Protein backbone atom coordinates (compact mmCIF):
# COMPACT_ATOMS: atom_id res chain seq x y z
CA UNK A 1 0.00 0.00 0.00
CA UNK A 2 3.00 2.57 1.25
CA UNK A 3 4.80 2.40 -2.33
CA UNK A 4 2.39 2.40 -4.45
CA UNK A 5 0.08 5.63 -2.29
CA UNK A 6 4.04 7.01 -2.54
CA UNK A 7 4.37 6.68 -6.30
CA UNK A 8 0.75 8.32 -6.95
CA UNK A 9 1.83 11.66 -4.80
CA UNK A 10 5.79 11.55 -6.60
CA UNK A 11 3.88 11.24 -9.88
CA UNK A 12 0.89 13.79 -9.23
CA UNK A 13 2.99 16.56 -7.10
CA UNK A 14 5.02 16.42 -9.92
CA UNK A 15 2.66 17.23 -12.43
CA UNK A 16 1.15 20.28 -10.41
CA UNK A 17 4.84 21.43 -9.82
CA UNK A 18 4.88 21.15 -13.54
CA UNK A 19 1.90 23.02 -14.13
CA UNK A 20 3.84 26.10 -11.04
CA UNK A 21 7.08 26.29 -13.16
CA UNK A 22 5.08 27.12 -16.31
CA UNK A 23 3.62 30.15 -14.11
CA UNK A 24 4.37 33.45 -13.78
CA UNK A 25 2.33 35.03 -10.44
CA UNK A 26 3.14 38.60 -9.88
CA UNK A 27 5.00 38.83 -5.92
CA UNK A 28 2.91 40.28 -3.11
CA UNK B 1 13.74 4.01 8.56
CA UNK B 2 13.14 7.13 11.46
CA UNK B 3 12.72 10.84 10.67
CA UNK B 4 16.00 13.03 10.17
CA UNK B 5 14.29 16.52 9.61
CA UNK B 6 15.52 19.11 12.31
CA UNK B 7 14.39 22.48 12.54
CA UNK B 8 15.61 25.57 14.47
CA UNK B 9 13.18 28.12 15.99
CA UNK B 10 14.91 31.57 14.20
CA UNK B 11 12.65 34.05 15.84
CA UNK B 12 8.95 35.19 16.80
CA UNK B 13 6.96 37.64 17.30
CA UNK B 14 2.86 39.00 19.05
CA UNK B 15 0.80 40.86 16.84
CA UNK B 16 -0.16 43.78 18.75
CA UNK B 17 -3.96 43.04 18.99
CA UNK B 18 -3.68 40.80 21.23
CA UNK B 19 -6.17 38.14 20.01
CA UNK B 20 -5.55 34.85 19.06
CA UNK B 21 -4.41 33.78 15.72
CA UNK B 22 -6.87 31.18 13.69
CA UNK B 23 -4.91 30.76 10.95
CA UNK B 24 -1.80 30.74 8.43
CA UNK B 25 -0.78 29.76 4.98
CA UNK B 26 2.44 30.55 3.21
CA UNK B 27 1.82 31.91 -0.66
CA UNK B 28 2.82 28.58 -2.39
CA UNK B 29 2.35 30.91 -5.94
CA UNK B 30 5.08 32.78 -5.66
CA UNK B 31 7.47 31.88 -8.41
CA UNK B 32 11.09 30.74 -7.35
CA UNK B 33 13.73 33.72 -6.29
CA UNK B 34 10.63 35.57 -4.92
CA UNK B 35 10.47 36.05 -1.23
CA UNK B 36 8.34 33.98 0.73
CA UNK B 37 5.49 35.28 2.32
CA UNK B 38 2.76 34.11 4.36
CA UNK B 39 -0.48 35.21 5.66
CA UNK B 40 -2.33 35.28 9.19
CA UNK B 41 -5.93 35.49 10.36
CA UNK B 42 -7.26 36.32 13.59
CA UNK B 43 -10.10 38.72 14.89
CA UNK B 44 -11.17 40.80 12.34
CA UNK B 45 -7.41 41.19 11.01
CA UNK B 46 -5.51 39.59 7.65
CA UNK B 47 -1.87 40.06 7.92
CA UNK B 48 1.05 39.63 5.79
CA UNK B 49 4.19 38.78 6.38
CA UNK B 50 7.95 38.48 4.16
CA UNK B 51 10.08 35.98 5.88
CA UNK B 52 13.39 37.46 5.04
CA UNK B 53 17.06 35.66 5.99
CA UNK B 54 18.78 35.89 9.55
CA UNK B 55 15.40 34.87 10.45
CA UNK B 56 13.74 38.01 10.40
CA UNK B 57 9.57 38.45 10.29
CA UNK B 58 8.84 41.64 8.24
CA UNK B 59 5.03 42.81 8.51
CA UNK B 60 4.29 43.76 4.89
CA UNK B 61 0.51 44.80 5.13
CA UNK B 62 -2.79 44.67 7.38
CA UNK B 63 -6.02 44.15 6.40
CA UNK B 64 -8.35 45.43 8.97
CA UNK B 65 -11.97 44.53 7.96
CA UNK B 66 -14.62 47.59 8.66
CA UNK B 67 -16.94 44.92 10.46
CA UNK B 68 -15.36 44.87 14.02
CA UNK B 69 -17.08 41.52 14.73
CA UNK B 70 -15.69 39.52 11.99
CA UNK B 71 -13.28 36.89 13.43
CA UNK B 72 -11.63 35.47 10.74
CA UNK B 73 -10.83 31.32 10.84
CA UNK B 74 -9.28 30.67 7.40
CA UNK B 75 -7.51 31.98 4.47
CA UNK B 76 -6.08 30.43 1.07
CA UNK B 77 -3.94 31.72 -1.55
CA UNK B 78 -5.18 31.73 -5.52
CA UNK B 79 -4.05 33.90 -8.55
CA UNK B 80 -5.94 35.82 -11.23
CA UNK B 81 -5.56 33.09 -13.93
CA UNK B 82 -5.78 36.42 -16.45
CA UNK B 83 -3.67 38.62 -15.24
CA UNK B 84 -1.29 36.87 -12.83
CA UNK B 85 -2.11 38.67 -10.02
CA UNK B 86 -2.51 36.81 -6.31
CA UNK B 87 -4.79 36.93 -4.67
CA UNK B 88 -6.38 36.04 -1.14
CA UNK B 89 -9.28 34.88 0.46
CA UNK B 90 -10.70 34.78 3.67
CA UNK B 91 -13.47 33.51 5.81
CA UNK B 92 -15.03 33.40 9.31
CA UNK B 93 -17.55 33.84 12.10
CA UNK B 94 -19.76 36.35 9.49
CA UNK B 95 -20.03 33.45 6.87
CA UNK B 96 -18.57 35.81 4.13
CA UNK B 97 -15.90 34.99 1.81
CA UNK B 98 -13.83 38.00 1.54
CA UNK B 99 -11.56 38.16 -2.02
CA UNK B 100 -8.39 40.34 -0.96
CA UNK B 101 -5.61 42.43 -3.68
CA UNK B 102 -2.52 41.23 -1.18
CA UNK B 103 -0.60 43.88 -2.28
CA UNK B 104 -2.88 46.93 -2.32
CA UNK B 105 -4.53 45.13 1.07
CA UNK B 106 -8.20 45.66 -0.12
CA UNK B 107 -11.24 43.84 -0.41
CA UNK B 108 -11.81 43.51 -4.20
CA UNK B 109 -15.12 41.57 -3.30
CA UNK B 110 -16.90 39.60 -1.25
CA UNK B 111 -19.36 36.30 -1.48
CA UNK B 112 -22.58 36.33 0.97
CA UNK B 113 -25.06 32.99 1.01
CA UNK B 114 -23.77 30.36 3.56
CA UNK B 115 -26.40 30.03 6.50
CA UNK B 116 -23.67 30.38 9.00
CA UNK B 117 -19.79 30.44 9.92
CA UNK B 118 -17.41 29.42 7.51
CA UNK B 119 -14.21 27.10 8.81
CA UNK B 120 -12.47 26.36 5.69
CA UNK B 121 -11.49 27.55 2.23
CA UNK B 122 -9.64 25.43 -0.60
CA UNK B 123 -8.70 26.41 -3.74
CA UNK B 124 -9.17 23.80 -6.49
CA UNK B 125 -5.41 22.35 -7.47
CA UNK B 126 -5.55 22.77 -11.30
CA UNK B 127 -8.12 25.64 -11.50
CA UNK B 128 -7.09 29.16 -8.96
CA UNK B 129 -10.81 29.91 -10.16
CA UNK B 130 -12.58 27.15 -8.08
CA UNK B 131 -13.76 28.04 -4.42
CA UNK B 132 -14.44 25.22 -1.77
CA UNK B 133 -15.91 27.01 1.73
CA UNK B 134 -17.68 24.25 4.56
CA UNK B 135 -19.44 25.94 7.34
CA UNK B 136 -21.30 25.81 10.10
CA UNK B 137 -24.50 26.02 8.12
CA UNK B 138 -23.93 22.16 7.70
CA UNK B 139 -22.93 22.68 2.94
CA UNK B 140 -19.97 22.66 1.38
CA UNK B 141 -20.31 25.54 -1.45
CA UNK B 142 -18.02 25.48 -4.49
CA UNK B 143 -17.49 29.25 -6.24
CA UNK B 144 -16.21 30.01 -9.70
CA UNK B 145 -14.64 33.47 -8.31
CA UNK B 146 -13.98 34.67 -11.96
CA UNK B 147 -17.38 34.91 -13.04
CA UNK B 148 -18.30 35.03 -9.11
CA UNK B 149 -21.27 32.23 -9.35
CA UNK B 150 -21.85 29.30 -6.83
CA UNK B 151 -21.30 26.19 -9.14
CA UNK B 152 -22.45 24.32 -6.28
CA UNK B 153 -23.94 23.43 -2.68
CA UNK B 154 -23.50 19.94 -1.68
CA UNK B 155 -25.43 19.15 1.24
CA UNK B 156 -29.24 17.58 1.57
CA UNK B 157 -30.96 14.77 2.75
CA UNK B 158 -27.56 12.82 2.75
CA UNK B 159 -25.38 15.85 3.58
CA UNK B 160 -23.25 16.49 6.95
CA UNK B 161 -26.61 16.64 9.80
CA UNK B 162 -23.86 19.12 11.86
CA UNK B 163 -21.26 21.83 11.50
CA UNK B 164 -18.72 20.63 8.18
CA UNK B 165 -15.22 21.69 9.59
CA UNK B 166 -12.96 20.79 7.64
CA UNK B 167 -12.32 19.99 3.40
CA UNK B 168 -9.55 18.71 1.03
CA UNK B 169 -9.40 18.21 -2.96
CA UNK B 170 -7.10 15.31 -3.68
CA UNK B 171 -4.07 15.92 -5.83
CA UNK B 172 -5.34 16.01 -9.11
CA UNK B 173 -9.04 18.01 -7.94
CA UNK B 174 -11.26 15.16 -9.21
CA UNK B 175 -12.80 14.78 -5.58
CA UNK B 176 -13.08 16.31 -2.24
CA UNK B 177 -13.34 14.39 1.21
CA UNK B 178 -15.09 16.84 3.70
CA UNK B 179 -15.51 16.22 7.58
CA UNK B 180 -17.77 17.11 10.52
CA UNK B 181 -18.77 17.52 14.22
CA UNK B 182 -21.00 14.19 13.95
CA UNK B 183 -18.06 11.97 13.19
CA UNK B 184 -18.92 11.55 9.38
CA UNK B 185 -16.73 11.87 6.86
CA UNK B 186 -18.09 12.07 3.27
CA UNK B 187 -16.72 12.11 -0.60
CA UNK B 188 -17.82 14.16 -3.44
CA UNK B 189 -16.62 13.40 -6.54
CA UNK B 190 -16.12 16.50 -8.95
CA UNK B 191 -14.89 14.48 -12.08
CA UNK B 192 -18.80 13.17 -12.64
CA UNK B 193 -19.91 14.65 -15.95
CA UNK B 194 -22.33 16.60 -13.71
CA UNK B 195 -20.24 18.84 -11.64
CA UNK B 196 -17.99 19.19 -15.31
CA UNK B 197 -20.54 20.58 -17.19
CA UNK B 198 -22.16 23.04 -14.09
CA UNK B 199 -18.25 24.37 -14.11
CA UNK B 200 -17.92 24.84 -17.71
CA UNK B 201 -21.85 26.83 -17.31
CA UNK B 202 -20.77 28.84 -14.17
CA UNK B 203 -17.55 30.19 -17.11
CA UNK B 204 -20.03 31.31 -19.42
CA UNK B 205 -22.13 33.02 -17.20
CA UNK B 206 -22.19 36.36 -17.17
CA UNK B 207 -25.29 39.00 -15.78
CA UNK B 208 -24.46 41.37 -18.23
CA UNK B 209 -25.99 39.14 -21.44
CA UNK B 210 -29.06 37.52 -19.77
CA UNK B 211 -31.81 38.73 -17.10
CA UNK B 212 -32.10 35.18 -15.42
CA UNK B 213 -29.72 34.04 -12.21
CA UNK B 214 -27.16 31.34 -12.85
CA UNK B 215 -28.44 27.96 -11.30
CA UNK B 216 -26.23 26.21 -8.74
CA UNK B 217 -26.32 22.13 -8.44
CA UNK B 218 -27.82 20.91 -5.87
CA UNK B 219 -25.89 17.90 -4.49
CA UNK B 220 -27.89 15.40 -2.02
CA UNK B 221 -25.87 12.62 -2.32
CA UNK B 222 -22.07 12.03 -1.84
CA UNK B 223 -19.89 9.37 -3.30
CA UNK B 224 -18.89 8.10 0.33
CA UNK B 225 -19.71 8.16 3.76
CA UNK B 226 -18.68 7.13 7.05
CA UNK B 227 -19.36 7.44 10.61
CA UNK B 228 -17.14 4.45 11.35
CA UNK B 229 -13.80 5.96 11.84
CA UNK B 230 -13.49 8.70 14.91
CA UNK B 231 -15.96 8.50 18.00
CA UNK B 232 -16.30 12.20 18.10
CA UNK B 233 -16.05 15.32 16.12
CA UNK B 234 -13.56 15.04 12.70
CA UNK B 235 -11.83 18.82 12.64
CA UNK B 236 -9.07 18.48 9.92
CA UNK B 237 -9.39 16.21 6.72
CA UNK B 238 -6.69 15.40 4.26
CA UNK B 239 -6.02 13.44 1.50
CA UNK B 240 -2.66 11.58 1.39
CA UNK B 241 -2.53 10.25 -2.16
CA UNK B 242 -5.55 7.81 -2.10
CA UNK B 243 -5.54 7.65 1.59
CA UNK B 244 -7.04 10.27 4.04
CA UNK B 245 -5.73 11.46 7.49
CA UNK B 246 -8.07 12.49 9.77
CA UNK B 247 -7.92 13.43 13.59
CA UNK B 248 -10.61 13.75 16.03
CA UNK B 249 -9.96 14.24 19.95
CA UNK B 250 -8.23 10.93 20.22
CA UNK B 251 -4.29 12.04 20.41
CA UNK B 252 -3.85 10.60 16.98
CA UNK B 253 -4.09 11.68 13.17
CA UNK B 254 -5.90 8.41 11.30
CA UNK B 255 -4.78 7.12 8.29
CA UNK B 256 -7.42 4.98 6.83
CA UNK B 257 -9.20 4.62 3.54
CA UNK B 258 -12.62 3.72 2.56
CA UNK B 259 -13.37 0.01 1.61
CA UNK B 260 -11.46 -2.79 2.14
CA UNK B 261 -7.12 -2.90 2.20
CA UNK B 262 -6.89 -4.34 -1.42
CA UNK B 263 -10.53 -1.37 -2.84
CA UNK B 264 -9.40 1.42 -5.59
CA UNK B 265 -10.35 4.50 -4.46
CA UNK B 266 -12.13 4.86 -8.32
CA UNK B 267 -13.99 1.97 -7.44
CA UNK B 268 -15.45 2.78 -4.70
CA UNK B 269 -19.36 2.93 -4.71
CA UNK B 270 -21.96 5.41 -2.64
CA UNK B 271 -22.98 2.25 -0.87
CA UNK B 272 -19.90 0.89 0.37
CA UNK B 273 -20.31 -0.31 4.11
CA UNK B 274 -16.22 -0.84 4.35
CA UNK B 275 -13.64 1.12 5.86
CA UNK B 276 -9.70 0.05 6.52
CA UNK B 277 -7.86 2.08 9.27
CA UNK B 278 -3.96 1.62 8.22
CA UNK B 279 -2.02 3.70 10.98
CA UNK B 280 -2.23 6.29 13.70
CA UNK B 281 0.51 9.02 13.68
CA UNK B 282 0.63 9.84 17.48
CA UNK B 283 1.00 12.85 19.75
CA UNK B 284 0.28 14.65 23.09
CA UNK B 285 -2.31 17.53 24.61
CA UNK B 286 -4.61 18.27 21.35
CA UNK B 287 -8.23 17.31 21.93
CA UNK B 288 -9.89 20.80 21.83
CA UNK B 289 -11.54 22.07 18.78
CA UNK B 290 -10.03 23.12 15.77
CA UNK B 291 -6.60 21.88 15.73
CA UNK B 292 -5.20 21.73 12.11
CA UNK B 293 -2.36 19.34 10.85
CA UNK B 294 -0.30 20.47 7.46
CA UNK B 295 1.51 19.17 5.18
CA UNK B 296 4.53 20.55 2.80
CA UNK B 297 4.03 20.63 -0.55
CA UNK B 298 5.39 17.32 -1.61
CA UNK B 299 3.90 15.47 1.48
CA UNK B 300 7.54 14.29 3.03
CA UNK B 301 6.18 16.37 6.34
CA UNK B 302 3.50 16.40 8.37
CA UNK B 303 3.20 18.67 11.36
CA UNK B 304 0.64 19.54 14.24
CA UNK B 305 0.49 22.20 17.03
CA UNK B 306 -1.03 21.22 20.34
CA UNK B 307 -2.82 23.12 22.80
CA UNK B 308 0.65 23.63 25.29
CA UNK B 309 2.76 25.24 22.50
CA UNK B 310 4.66 22.24 21.25
CA UNK B 311 4.79 21.07 17.31
CA UNK B 312 5.13 17.88 16.49
CA UNK B 313 6.31 17.08 12.94
CA UNK B 314 6.18 13.48 11.04
CA UNK B 315 8.16 12.22 8.07
CA UNK B 316 5.57 10.86 5.72
CA UNK B 317 8.53 8.70 3.98
CA UNK B 318 9.20 6.74 6.66
CA UNK B 319 6.26 3.02 6.36
CA UNK B 320 5.28 2.94 9.82
CA UNK B 321 3.35 6.46 11.24
CA UNK B 322 4.01 4.71 14.61
CA UNK B 323 7.92 5.16 13.77
CA UNK B 324 8.13 8.55 11.66
CA UNK B 325 8.25 11.22 14.25
CA UNK B 326 10.50 13.82 14.33
CA UNK B 327 11.97 15.82 17.05
CA UNK B 328 9.03 17.52 18.53
CA UNK B 329 9.76 21.54 17.63
CA UNK B 330 9.63 23.33 21.21
CA UNK B 331 10.13 26.67 23.31
CA UNK B 332 9.90 28.18 26.55
CA UNK B 333 8.44 30.93 25.66
CA UNK B 334 5.71 29.24 23.24
CA UNK B 335 3.05 27.70 26.20
CA UNK B 336 -0.28 28.80 24.31
CA UNK B 337 -2.56 26.65 21.70
CA UNK B 338 -0.96 26.34 18.26
CA UNK B 339 -4.01 26.56 16.01
CA UNK B 340 -2.17 25.75 12.73
CA UNK B 341 1.20 25.78 11.03
CA UNK B 342 2.14 26.03 7.69
CA UNK B 343 5.58 25.16 5.25
CA UNK B 344 6.91 27.44 2.47
CA UNK B 345 6.49 25.81 -0.58
CA UNK B 346 10.49 24.77 -0.79
CA UNK B 347 9.79 23.09 2.74
CA UNK B 348 12.47 25.71 3.95
CA UNK B 349 10.56 27.50 6.97
CA UNK B 350 7.52 26.15 9.06
CA UNK B 351 5.56 28.80 10.75
CA UNK B 352 2.90 28.23 13.59
CA UNK B 353 0.56 30.83 15.13
CA UNK B 354 -0.96 30.42 18.35
CA UNK B 355 -4.03 31.64 20.89
CA UNK B 356 -1.38 34.34 22.65
CA UNK B 357 -1.20 36.17 18.93
CA UNK B 358 2.31 34.83 18.77
CA UNK B 359 4.28 33.34 15.31
CA UNK B 360 6.89 31.58 15.48
CA UNK B 361 9.35 30.59 12.95
CA UNK B 362 11.25 27.01 12.09
CA UNK B 363 13.60 27.04 9.86
CA UNK B 364 15.21 23.34 8.58
CA UNK B 365 18.24 22.21 8.64
CA UNK B 366 19.53 20.40 5.68
C1 LIG C 1 -13.16 31.19 22.72
S1 LIG C 1 -11.56 31.50 21.94
O1 LIG C 1 -10.49 30.84 22.66
O2 LIG C 1 -11.43 32.93 21.71
C2 LIG C 1 -11.81 30.69 20.37
C3 LIG C 1 -11.06 29.54 20.06
C4 LIG C 1 -11.25 28.89 18.83
C5 LIG C 1 -12.15 29.45 17.89
C6 LIG C 1 -12.28 28.84 16.51
C7 LIG C 1 -11.18 28.54 15.78
N1 LIG C 1 -11.38 28.02 14.45
C8 LIG C 1 -12.54 27.84 13.90
N2 LIG C 1 -12.66 27.35 12.68
C9 LIG C 1 -11.56 26.93 11.80
C10 LIG C 1 -11.27 25.44 11.90
C11 LIG C 1 -10.17 24.88 12.42
C12 LIG C 1 -10.45 23.43 12.26
C13 LIG C 1 -11.66 23.41 11.66
O3 LIG C 1 -12.21 24.61 11.42
N3 LIG C 1 -13.63 28.16 14.61
C14 LIG C 1 -14.91 28.05 14.37
N4 LIG C 1 -15.65 28.42 15.34
N5 LIG C 1 -14.73 28.83 16.36
C15 LIG C 1 -13.59 28.63 15.83
C16 LIG C 1 -12.86 30.63 18.19
C17 LIG C 1 -12.71 31.25 19.44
Amino acid sequence: MFSSNRQKILERTEILNQEWKQRRIQPV
Amino acid sequence: KKCKYSFKCVNSLKEDHNQPLFGVQFNWHSKEGDPLVFATVGSNRVTLYECHSQGEIRLLQSYVDADADENFYTCAWTYDSNTSHPLLAVAGSRGIIRIINPITMQCIKHYVGHGNAINELKFHPRDPNLLLSVSKDHALRLWNIQTDTLVAIFGGVEGHRDEVLSADYDLLGEKIMSCDMDHSLKLWRINSKRMMNAIKESYDYNPNKTNRPFISQKIHFPDFSTRDIHRNYVDCVRWLGDLILSKSCENAIVCWKPGKMEDDIDKIKPSESNVTILGRFDYSQCDIWYMRFSMDFWQKMLALGNQVGKLYVWDLEVEDPHKAKCTTLTHHKCGAAIRQTSFSRDSSILIAVCDDASIWRWDRLR
